[PDB]
């Protein structure tokens, strides 16, 4: 009964916003947000999401979970957006892009009911925000002196390991703080710190080694070298047998002699391009390429330790172990390509054997691995999610100044609420209200750290405020009595992750309010 | 299946605001008409709240209540629709936040509620002003009041005559506390073409059929009315009358009898002297042919509801058995007994040049509608005067008086329970934005003055319809029942008293 | 009208922590069973059609499948159990299992995880380094150097199949972690073989290396198939005519060139053959082919050969008469060769099977396993892995515990006492993962048919008033000395155990919303 107008394109879907849509789609990313809303903070849970191939996954952390979903909504697909700003230009904050670009739009209806324009709540939001990164920048207390300290890396990365895998956050952030000096030198790259884990005991077994661990095996009967130090070693591009043409190449015989010849003949060409190079002091050559038969077998006579490693990605973090240098051809082995290793031998792991590439002392190496051991493969995977998230902020300290660094725990993020309402009914017309709910948005961060820690957040927030009106360390007490102090356990989220963060939040957010229609179609 | 938590809550409250959004832009003087479809076939062109939510099935069952609502409120007083449904949302709304932002547990929302309920109630009795139920001018421009965010404005001042001509008239007093039953007594007719004004408030009833027989009275000056129960035609037992006849002239005897017994019953009708007979069964041709020349015209099967009315507007008590027909049973006091024949449809008329029967005239049966309708809202708020001479200042002024008086109070109590009660403010506040709003004019700079002006400067201060500035109500005045502000606030509280109090939905009988 | 996930179901909530819980309390009882010296056995005929019967735990709970992924955790720890350490694998899960089962109580009454987490993270804190000071290091403390493996591998070898020929097995296994490097314990050298039939202990040790038969050609028979002292010659590759694979092409304009490089062929193959005849040897093994010419060859010069052995055996080949593998036939030298005290080739349980028994310069034994059906052979090979592997991590770790439920038992005396100083949650749930322990022993009992509660019970008052090795005597129903009595079981176990157990345990109880997606 009922007609239909205005159609002529094919079937989709347009969602106008003058249908309450800004509503619709504040909806969808309300769901998306009590998600994340809990594994934020040290009080956090995991999630445990089943791939669409079928694989488990648990994380703490808010880029990943939204990573391995299957959104959909195009409003909300917008912040899964900017949590992937986070996880790459940052690595770490992913989760308090979320929460914060949320409850943005949260705050952000409020508004909208009483009649605030669109473009005018955005305009009062960006107003409120670069005001935001201008305090943050002086709202900074210490700044770690660049030191590079070992000693000072473990007063950074103990506060992001905590709250993604709190409980190991020492036996952890110095488990890598560790490894990240041995490649650090005297006057970054994450690259270098490749990890590696196997199931079988506990956590409390993990180690760091001053070079990568192999799985294969050293193929030639040169089972595992000496135990004195200095070991000559030559990287191969080219693979160990005698080369081929590309264009055809078949060995042809007109006469019995060159059969009869050929055959003993190539047997010692290959010995010859062997031989010359064990000469040069080389005793372990890795071969990124394959490994002829005759060849390896003449190997196997001069001790020549070999250990096919294909993975072009690991050969190369492999030379920055030792100090060799990748040869292209075979046979003019330089002194000076040449590497040396310290060890170069096969342990066993966990039950099986595993060829290892470290070093003692002398030659320092630019690439070491972090051995995790673990029980659970599961957990074990979720441990190296945290070892990232803490390189990525050890990077993010380097060269323009990273060190900078304000209290965590939201404690800034309460100081912050003040700070920016400041700006509120400091500025004058209708934007004082937007200008004011950006800054209420800031409650998130603490409220959560202390819903997460089952403090009744109704006391603990009150608290928190009154404590903050010199002293803007009080922060959530995760943990017991009203707060706690920031400056009573040297926790702090550094300025270049929280105030990127910000930044990304507000545009997501932003943007998520420039929409005043949708429209979709069929899949 | 099941849906415990806060998702419970969630969308119970998301659906309930959702009830609201639909008739939020038929709330106001720019009120703009749904045209439903209903499944039996015709339409309903009407924005009178009820009777759009009426037409609407939801599914979701806090929806369901918030649709009911708007019933049990079109109950008390005929007015204020659609202003219910809308409030009993945005309280629920306002309280989204508190109820799990602010993790206050449903409770102390509710413990909060029901506290601000009364207090506020009492900012509604406090802006009140009483009214002469009796001054005709009052009470006309206090119908006129709800008449307009309706079709049937072109004529406003038309439409309250017919109104209190018709309240006033089916209205009884009687104390030993004023009984206005516009439903039985009030039998509307709509009747299509001629004009709006061409309609009056006839002071009888108006049937449709006509006389029992051609040569029969087409209006009796001042006719002796009779209405009966009981048929005009032969009885028969209420048990096993089985007759057996072998006695030949006997046929012929029993065949006569019949004629016999509906004689008697002329009889004993036309003795009273009647000279008008309106029953509510039929009446045999025989009885007709008695009742002729008895001097009388006849009316054969009329509606309960329609003999009844009649019954107070000639005073002819009812009989059944006329061998008991009395003389007190007599047919005074009615005036003519017309018989005009509308567009080849006849009808009669029992004017007497208790109960009236309202005729209105408009340009189709379907406009009618909208008018019958529209009309009862007038006539609805004129009776809810008559029983409560209490006005409430309109243009949402009221709305915002208790939005200030609760807010301070809200703001000056302390403790987690302020929250709760705060909102319920906050939450009155949108009846005179949605005002506003319908009106085009903006909503944060109107209320904040609106608000503003009434925190001090008086508080019958309410939004001007087709203007859109704040006016003071005493100035172009628009009060409204101050029974209406009592109900829209009663229940829309109780509504979301009630969701709130669902933690868990479950699917099954 | 819009979605957010396109119908992929998630839940969450309290009872989402606690519907995991119970999800691997199943997977959890499924294997208390199997538990004990008295312990029951599982019938396992997965999807696959294959049937097998077992007590590895961590084998069970691999043929479960398992989908949930709460639950499929109490896989992942049984299966570290078996590599970490070897044995265990039915306990790690039992504990896992039942700590998350006495979580349910505080999740329940309204308690923070993290909080419980915490409790628990303690709890294991002080029994970890409780079992590092009971772990009894000897080795002569009237002990001796063989008495503890075979003590160890005694006890372990209990309650499987292979029990009731102990004896036989566990000098059998302890002779077979020995034979390899002390310095260096590989199991990849213990290599195993089953040979259909046979009573389940006519099993056979050698001494040297045994392997297949993969000798597939013609003019066999001919070869001695015994010698006692050969001169063994590792070799890799080839030995065939033609070559089994690789060529290129011969073009020839003339009639004598064709019949001449023919000849050449033959030359070129007799050479490389005669070449290995001048090593001098008896005995020639490849793990390439030896073609009907070649093996004929040696044949008619009673010389032995097989042509296409298993790579993992010629390097335990090696091992076992001390040859040295050889590419070509070349520059063949004589310590490049090997030699053992005795070589057959066997008829056992109806295959021919070439061995190289005796062998005093070995670094690499090989067992063959028998059995009545496919089944047990096989339950043997995993019932002997558990106790080899354990052998293994009883000569680098001489520390031992008594178990038999005591390390256990008495792991929850001290854990319990602790929380007295505590109180409060982390009294509770401190003392909650000591109660928790008692499982095992619980468990033990029920399996058996032991009184439960009295043998329990009357355990922790002597254990906890004094003796720190009370258990239980599976002989006469009640408690004991399990030190005395001889149960022991590296330390290694119980605190890889109790660590990765508990790791499960928090992984679940930090999990609220399960996102499964459908595809
Ligand atoms: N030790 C702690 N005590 C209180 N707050 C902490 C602690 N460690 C980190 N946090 C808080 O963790 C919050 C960020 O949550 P997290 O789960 O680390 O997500 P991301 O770091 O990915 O944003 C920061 O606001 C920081 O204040
Ligand atoms: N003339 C008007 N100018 C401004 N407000 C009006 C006017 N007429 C009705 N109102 C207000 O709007 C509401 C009545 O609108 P209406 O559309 O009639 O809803 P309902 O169905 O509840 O009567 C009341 O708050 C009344 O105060
Ligand atoms: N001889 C025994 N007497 C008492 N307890 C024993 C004995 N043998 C093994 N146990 C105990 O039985 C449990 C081992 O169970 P088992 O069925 O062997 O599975 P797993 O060893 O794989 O856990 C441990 O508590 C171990 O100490
Ligand atoms: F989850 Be975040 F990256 F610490
Ligand atoms: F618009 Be209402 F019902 F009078
Ligand atoms: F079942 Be266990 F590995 F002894
Ligand atoms: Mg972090
Ligand atoms: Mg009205
Ligand atoms: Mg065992």
């Amino acid at each position: 009964q009922n007609p239909n107008a205005g159609l002529f394109k094919q079937g989709y879907n347009s969602y106008s916003n003058a249908d309450g849509q800004i509503i619709k789609s504040i909806a969808a990313i309300r769901e998306l947000h009590q998600m994340c809303l809990t594994s934020m903070g040290p009080c956090g849970r995991n999630k445990i999401i089943v791939n669409h191939l079928g694989k488990i996954i648990i994380t703490n952390d808010a880029a990943t979970m939204l990573r391995e979903l299957d959104i959909v909504h195009p409003a909300v697909k917008v912040l899964v957006m900017a949590t992937e700003q986070q996880k790459i230009d940052m690595g770490d904050g992913t989760n308090l892009v979320m929460i914060l670009a949320g409850e943005l739009l949260n705050v952000s209806e409020k508004l909208i009911s009483m009649g605030l324009s669109a473009v005018e709540i955005i305009q009062g939001y960006n107003m409120a925000r670069k005001f935001t990164l201008k305090e943050l920048d002086e709202m900074v207390v210490g700044e770690i002196t660049d030191k590079n300290d070992k000693n000072e890396l473990l007063k950074m990365i103990k506060p992001v390991i905590s709250s993604k895998k709190y409980g190991s956050e020492d036996i952890l952030s110095e488990l890598v703080s560790e490894a990240v000096s041995h490649v650090l030198p005297v006057a970054f790259n994450v690259d270098s710190i490749r990890v590696v884990k196997i199931m079988g005991g506990s956590l409390s077994n993990s180690t760091v080694i001053k070079g990568m661990v192999f799985n294969r095996e050293p193929e030639g009967h040169v089972k595992s070298l000496s135990e004195d130090k200095k070991h000559k070693v030559a990287v191969f591009t080219c693979p160990l047998d005698i080369a081929n043409t590309e264009t055809k190449g078949t060995v042809l015989l007109h006469n019995a002699q060159e059969m009869l010849d050929f055959s003993k003949g190539e047997e010692k060409q290959i010995d010859a391009m062997m031989k010359e190079i064990a000469d040069m002091g080389v005793e372990c050559i890795v071969a990124g390429a394959g490994v002829g038969e005759l060849a390896l077998h003449y190997l196997n006579r001069y001790g020549i330790l070999v250990l096919k490693v294909p993975s072009k990605f690991e050969l190369r973090r492999l030379c920055r172990v030792c100090g060799a240098t990748p040869l292209p051809r075979l046979g003019a082995p330089t002194p000076e390509e040449l590497g040396l290793v310290e060890t170069v031998k096969t342990m066993e792991i966990g039950g099986d054997r595993v060829t290892v590439f470290k070093q003692e002392q002398g030659e320092i190496s630019r690439t070491s691995t972090i051995i995790l051991r673990g029980a659970t493969q599961n957990n074990l995977d979720d441990i190296e999610r945290a070892i990232d998230d803490g390189v990525a902020a050890v990077k993010g300290l380097m060269k323009p100044s990273g060190g900078k660094l304000l209290p965590g725990a939201g404690a800034t993020e309460i100081e912050l609420i003040s700070r920016i309402t400041k700006y509120g009914e400091r500025t004058p017309g209708l934007l004082q209200l937007a200008i004011k709910q950006f800054a209420v948005a800031f409650e998130v961060v603490p409220r959560t750290l202390a819903e997460t820690a089952g403090l009744d957040v109704n006391e603990v927030l009150p608290n928190l405020y009154a404590a903050h009106n010199d002293h803007l360390y009080k922060g959530v007490d995760i943990d017991d009595e009203g707060v706690k102090d920031i400056r009573e356990e040297n926790i702090y989220d550094m300025l270049a992750t929280k105030k990127f963060a910000i930044n990304v939040a507000t545009e997501a957010a932003t943007t998520v309010l420039s929409i005043d229609q949708i429209i979709m179609a069929k899949k | 299946e099941r849906t415990t938590g806060r998702q419970a809550q969630i969308s119970n409250i998301t659906a309930a605001k959702a009830v609201a959004d639909v008739i939020r832009t038929c709330l106001g003087p720019k009120a703009m008409l749904k045209m439903l479809l209903d499944p039996m076939g015709g339409l309903v062109l009407t924005n009178d709240g009820h009777a759009i939510l009426r037409e609407i099935d939801v599914a979701h069952p806090a929806a369901k209540s918030m649709l009911e609502l708007s019933r049990t409120q079109d109950e008390e007083v005929g007015d204020g629709t659609t202003t219910v449904i809308i409030l009993a949302g945005e309280i629920l709304a306002q309280c989204a936040p508190y109820l799990i932002e602010k993790n206050i547990h449903p409770v102390i929302i509710i413990q909060a509620l029901k506290k601000a309920l009364t207090d506020a109630l009492e900012v509604i009795k406090q802006v009140s002003k009483p009214v002469d139920v009796e001054n005709d001018a009052a009470m006309k421009k206090l119908i006129q009041a709800s008449i307009g965010t309706k079709y049937v404005i072109h004529w406003s001042e038309k439409m309250c005559e017919l109104a209190l001509d018709a309240v006033k008239t089916v209205r009884k007093d009687l104390g030993q506390n004023f009984e206005i039953d516009i439903k039985r007594y009030v039998r509307v007719e709509k009747i299509p073409g001629g004009d709006v004004l061409d309609s009056r408030v006839l002071k009888g009833v108006l049937l449709n059929k006509d006389v029992v027989h051609p040569k029969m009275s087409r209006h009796i000056e001042n006719p002796r009315v009779v209405l009966l129960d009981c048929p005009l035609e032969y009885k028969k037992g209420e048990s096993q009358t089985n007759i057996e006849i072998e006695k030949e002239e006997d046929w012929n005897r029993i065949l006569q009898i019949e004629e016999e017994q509906v004689q008697l019953m002329c009889e004993q009708i036309l003795a009273v002297r009647p000279t008008l007979v309106i029953t509510e069964k039929g009446v045999s041709d025989l009885a007709q042919h008695y009742l002729l020349k008895g001097g009388c015209s006849v009316l054969r099967r009329v509606k309960k509801s329609d003999n009844n009315r009649i019954a107070r507007v000639t005073g002819a008590t009812i009989v059944n058995r006329v061998e008991d027909l009395k003389e007190s049973d007599v047919g005074t006091n009615c005036g003519l007994f017309k018989v005009e024949m509308i567009g080849d449809e006849y009808f009669s008329f029992l004017d007497n040049c208790k109960a009236c029967t309202i005729m209105l005239r408009g340009g189709s049966k379907d406009i009618l509608n909208e008018i019958d309708r529209n009309l009862q809202d007038a006539m609805a708020v004129a009776r809810n005067v008559m029983l409560s001479p209490s006005l409430s200042p309109g243009g949402g002024a009221t709305e915002m008086a208790v939005s200030v008086k609760l807010a301070e109070k809200a703001k000056q109590l302390e403790g987690i329970q302020q929250w709760p009660y705060q909102a319920v403010a906050d939450a009155m506040e949108c009846i005179p934005r949605t005002l506003i709003q319908n009106a085009g004019g903006d909503p944060i700079r109107l209320l904040s003055q609106l608000r503003a002006k009434h925190a001090q400067g008086n508080f019958t201060t309410g939004i001007d319809g087709d203007k859109g500035k704040i006016v003071d109500m005493v100035s172009y005045g628009i009060w409204e029942p101050e029974v209406i502000k009592q109900q829209s606030v009663k229940t829309a509280i109780e509504s979301a008293c009630l969701l709130l109090r669902v933690d868990d939905i479950v699917s099954g009988v | 009208i819009v979605v957010l996930k396109e119908g992929t179901d998630a839940s969450q909530g309290k009872g989402q922590i606690i519907s995991n819980i119970n999800a691997c309390v199943a997977v959890q009882e499924a294997l208390k069973p199997t538990l004990g010296p008295l312990g029951s056995d599982i019938l396992i005929v997965t999807s696959n059609q294959k049937t097998t019967i077992s007590n590895d735990g961590a084998t069970i709970l691999k043929l479960l499948d398992v989908v949930h992924p709460a639950a499929k955790t109490l896989v992942d720890i049984s299966r570290a159990q078996d590599a970490e350490v070897g044995d265990g694998t039915t306990s790690v899960t039992i504990l896992a299992g039942e700590l998350m089962k006495e979580a349910k109580p505080f999740l329940e009454e309204g308690i923070s995880s993290h909080l419980i987490m915490k409790g628990y993270r303690k709890a294991v804190s002080l029994a970890v380094e409780k079992i590092n000071e009971l772990a009894v290091d000897i080795t002569s403390e009237k002990s001796s150097g063989r008495e503890l493996l075979e003590r160890c591998a005694r006890t372990a070898m209990s309650s499987k199949l292979i029990h009731n020929n102990a004896d036989f097995f566990v000098k059998m296994c302890v002779d077979a972690v020995l034979s390899l490097d002390r310095n260096d314990l590989d199991d990849k050298l213990i290599g195993i073989k089953k040979i259909p039939g046979g009573a389940m202990e006519e099993s056979l040790f050698i001494n040297g290396v045994a392997f297949k038969k993969t000798f597939s050609y013609a003019g066999f028979e001919q070869q001695p198939k015994k010698f006692n002292n050969p001169k063994i010659l590792s070799l890799n590759v080839e030995l065939e005519l033609k070559a089994e694979k690789d060529n290129a092409e011969v073009r020839v304009e003339h009639v004598e060139d064709y019949q001449a490089i023919v000849d050449a062929e033959w030359q070129l193959i007799f050479e490389k053959l005669r070449q290995v005849e001048e090593t001098g040897a008896n005995i020639v093994l490849s793990k390439l082919p030896i073609g009907d010419l070649a093996t004929q060859f040696f044949a008619d010069r009673n010389i032995f050969c097989a042509g296409r052995v298993s790579a993992d055996d010629m390097n335990r080949v090696i091992q076992a008469v001390g040859g040295s593998i050889q590419s070509t036939t070349s520059d063949i030298k004589p310590e490049h060769l090997g030699t053992c005290a005795l070589f057959e080739e066997m008829q056992i349980g109806s295959e021919r099977y070439n061995l190289f028994q005796g062998c005093p310069q070995a670094k690499t034994c090989t067992l063959l396993l028998r059995g009545g059906a496919e089944q047990v052979i096989a339950e043997v090979e995993r019932s002997l892995h558990d106790a080899i592997m354990i052998v293994k991590r009883a000569l680098q770790n001489k520390l031992i515990v008594a178990g038999g439920g005591a390390t256990e038992m008495e792991v929850s005396k001290c854990l319990r006492d602790y929380s007295k100083t505590i109180a409060g949650k982390q009294q509770m749930i401190i003392n909650a993962f000591a109660k928790a322990l008692e499982v095992i022993p619980r468990q033990l009992c029920e399996n058996a048919g032991f009184d439960a509660i009295e043998i329990l019970n009357k355990l922790r008052l002597a254990h906890s008033k004094g003796e720190k090795w009370y258990g239980v005597v599976f002989e006469t129903e009640n408690i004991g000395d399990n030190f005395a009595k001889f149960v022991w079981e590296p330390a290694l176990v119980k605190i890889n155990a109790l660590n990765s157990a508990t790791e499960a345990t928090n992984l679940i109880l930090s999990v609220d919303e399960t996102i499964t997606n459908k595809g």
